[PDB]
Formats: C-alpha cells, structure tokens, sequence
C-alpha cells in the first residue's frame, strides 16, 4: 500500500518509482505474485500510463509489468484484456520509442497467444499494420519479439485467423528466415508452419512469395529448434499437389531429408518419414527422385528397428512409393531388393488397423510384380511370393483373415487364395 | 496414392515473461 499510495499519486516522480516496484516483483524467475498486484487493483491505473501523455520512462516500466500479467493464466490475462488495454497497447506501436514498442509487441504476444478469440480481437483491432511497420527497425530484441508475436497472429487452425489479414505477413516473413538469428528464425518457421497448414491457395501463397528455397537451407541448420518447425512447415508444404511438391523437390529437399533421417531426435525422424510419404504419393519422376537421393536404405532400416508411430511414417512412405510399379516396374524391383518384404511382414502383427491395411496394400503391390515378372520371363515360381513365406510373412497374412475389420480380413483373404493356394 | 495431412498438432509456446 506504500507502493500503490505512490501509483495512486499525483507526484511525478513517486508514481515512476512505484511503477518500477510492480515491475520488479513480476519479473521474478520463481513464482510471480501475479494475483497479489492485481487484488490491489492497480491495473487500470497501468493501463493509464500508456496514453500518449505519459513520460517515456512511465510507459516503458507501466507497460513491462502488465506484460507479465497477460503472461499468467488465462483469467490473469483476461484482467488486462478488459481493462481495454490492447488498442492503447497498439497506439504504443505508433507512438512510442523503441524501447517502448518492445514492451507493447510483447504484451500483445501474450494477449494473441492467449485463446483464437483474443488472436480475432487483437487483428480486429488493426495491430497487423503497425506490427509489420516494426520490421524496419534493425534491434534484434525489438525483431524477436515481433517475429514471436506475428507467430501468435497466424496460430491456431480451429477458428482459423482471417486470411485476408494475415496473408499480408508472408512478404515480411520471407525476408525474415533470411536472418542470422536463432530465436527470429525459431519464430519465423513457427509462423510459416501455421500458414502452411492450409488449403492448396496457402500452400500457393508460401510459394509464391519464394519461402522454399531458403526453408530448405534451415532443415540443415544448427539447432534443432529451428528445423522442428521448419521440418512441419516444408511437410505442409507437400500436402499440396504434384506441381507443388516438385517446387520443394527442386530446392533440393531431399539431400535435407537424408540428413533428417539421422537425426539423434526421434521426433524428427519420423516427421522426416512422414514429409518423405507425402513425395512418394506423387508422380513416377517424384518416387524415382525419392530412389535416387538413396532414401530407401535408411528408411527401410526405420521400418524394422524404431519407435512404433516411426515405423508407421515409414510404412506409409513405402507402401505409397510400391503403387509407382505399375508404371515403372524397376521401382518394386529396387524396393524389394533393398530388403522392405521382411520389415514390412513384421509390421502386419501391430495394433493399429489401418497401418495394416497399408502394409497389406504394399505386400499385394509386391506379389503382383512377382506375378507379372514370373510370366513374363519364364519362371515357374512368383519370386515374391517365396521371400514372404520365408520370412514369416505368409503366416501373418493368414492370421490377419480373422480380424474383424472387414477390408483386412476381404483382403488378407485376396492375396492367400491368390498367391499361396 | 494418398497425401495425408498431419495428426499431431504442433506450435511454438504460447506465453513468455519478459525478464
């Protein structure tokens, strides 16, 4: 109360050093006394200190402390966001100095990042302009928090951000993955990663305003806090169809993947797996690219000694580049002499249903080939047919007839009367 | 074949304190 009689004051200089102490005691590393400052009541007396009329110094230290209360819980936040604080928060972005504008972005970080609603209020409010006016600035202090605001902005795909609004990043954005800075190029991934999650227009806009090329140079970056979400965002990217993907393809994606493979993070590997699925689901050229950035070996290892949600990325991926034989045959060929049959076997007694049902699409795809080879050349016996029996795989397939889904079991009953009556 | 979007949800921290 000797503190909020000062805030409460008329004197200049006592309402500044009081300002200070709330600072202080929110910036604390252990638990803030969050609740305690807001029981005084002092929030709208902050939000106060933010109009145009304050000094640079009251503002600078007003707006600080009620950052780290919007950073509290979600009631926390709602305190300050009722207490109409974000339009004069945004006035701040246009008036301010810089080291103000770095307290007003941040608090409108915590504010968006908060719940969609808040993200739809803070856009309704028009902060979108102003927030990419900051990028002019050359503070990286200043360009972190920006970066992880407009991350804020762009959030969220249940009710999806307008994207007649936020659409208007993608320009700043594009040059941003272009620095040389860790935490901005964390953000600046984050951001395109939840653009990227769209429908094939997204998808069109990351690419037209030349993010892939450079997206690609940070799969190989040093931490791997930036190729998390730069890994997502170039996977969304090839959820889109085959021209799209080619353009990913041509900015040299692959090589990236290989190394991705490898990775000591197992998060990372099977998002690898799963980016690599979505290229094998395209053309003979993309499968045949795939085949040739030598992605095979790595990931048929992938698929008999690894985590169980990585071994089904890695099933997919393979199961989908198998259904290019039937346009280029030497693809199953090299699948098969890469050693998938035996992995691929093993899987067929898993839990998941639908796993199996691509693992049997696969075997099939390989019988067939063997059936065809068989004939065309003058073999009495389906080659593939021999190296499944011999590696356990016939009995699995037969098991997988009573399973009570119904496509297993029409299908495990295909492939038996067909190729092993 | 089938180009599957992702299951799993990923994103950034939602919040951070300013020290």
């Amino acid at each position: 109360p000797q503190m909020t009689q000062q805030l409460n004051s008329d004197d200049m200089q006592e309402q500044l050093s009081a300002t200070v102490k709330f600072r202080q005691i929110l910036s604390r590393e252990h638990r803030p006394p969050i609740d305690v400052v807001i029981q005084a009541g002092v929030v709208p007396r902050l939000v106060e200190f933010m109009r145009e009329n304050q000094p640079e110094m009251l503002q600078l230290e007003a707006a600080w402390a009620l950052t780290n209360i919007a950073s509290g819980t979600s009631a926390q936040t709602k305190v300050v966001v009722d207490a109409d604080a974000v339009p004069l928060f945004i006035q701040l972005l246009y008036t301010g100095s810089v080291e103000v504008k770095e307290q007003a972005i941040w608090a409108l970080g915590n504010v968006a990042g908060d719940s969609t609603d808040y993200r739809d209020y803070v856009l309704q409010c028009n902060a979108m302009e102003p927030i990419l006016g900051l990028f002019n600035s050359n503070k990286p202090s200043l360009i972190r928090t920006a970066t992880w605001t407009l991350s804020n902005l762009c959030r969220g795909k249940k009710p999806q951000p307008d994207w007649s609004v936020v659409s208007q990043a993608l320009p700043t954005l594009a040059k941003l993955i272009y620095s040389m800075d860790t935490e901005t190029l964390v953000d600046a991934c984050w951001a395109i990663s939840y653009l990227s999650d769209g429908p094939q227009e997204a998808i069109q806009a990351v690419i037209d305003v030349r993010i892939p090329k450079r997206l690609v140079e940070l799969l190989s970056h040093e931490s791997t806090l930036v190729q998390t979400p730069a890994l997502r965002a170039v996977g969304n990217i090839v959820t889109g169809n085959d021209l799209q993907t080619q353009v990913v393809i041509n900015a040299g994606v692959l090589p990236a993947l290989r190394l991705l493979l490898s990775s000591p993070k197992e998060n990372i590997k099977k998002e690898a797996c799963w980016t690599i699925s979505n290229i094998t689901a395209g053309n003979t050229e993309q499968i045949q690219a795939v085949i040739d950035a030598n992605l095979i070996p790595p990931l048929v290892k992938l698929l008999e000694v690894a985590e169980d949600k990585t071994k089904k990325e890695a099933c997919w991926a393979i199961s989908n580049a198998s259904s290019g034989g039937l346009q280029r045959p030497d693809i199953i060929r090299y699948l098969v002499s890469q050693g998938c049959i035996k992995p691929l076997c093993d899987l067929l007694e898993i839990a998941d249903n639908r796993i199996i049902e691509v693992t049997l699409d696969a075997l099939e795809n390989i019988l067939k080939m063997g059936e065809a080879d068989k004939e065309a050349r003058g073999l009495n016996i389906n080659e593939n047919a021999d190296f499944i029996e011999k590696a356990g795989g016939m009995e699995k397939i037969f098991n997988c007839q009573q399973n009570e889904n119904d496509k297993i079991y029409e299908k495990a009953y295909k492939i038996i009367e067909t190729y092993f009556g | 074949a089938v180009k599957r979007p992702a299951a799993t949800k990923k994103a950034g921290q939602a919040k951070k304190k300013k020290l």
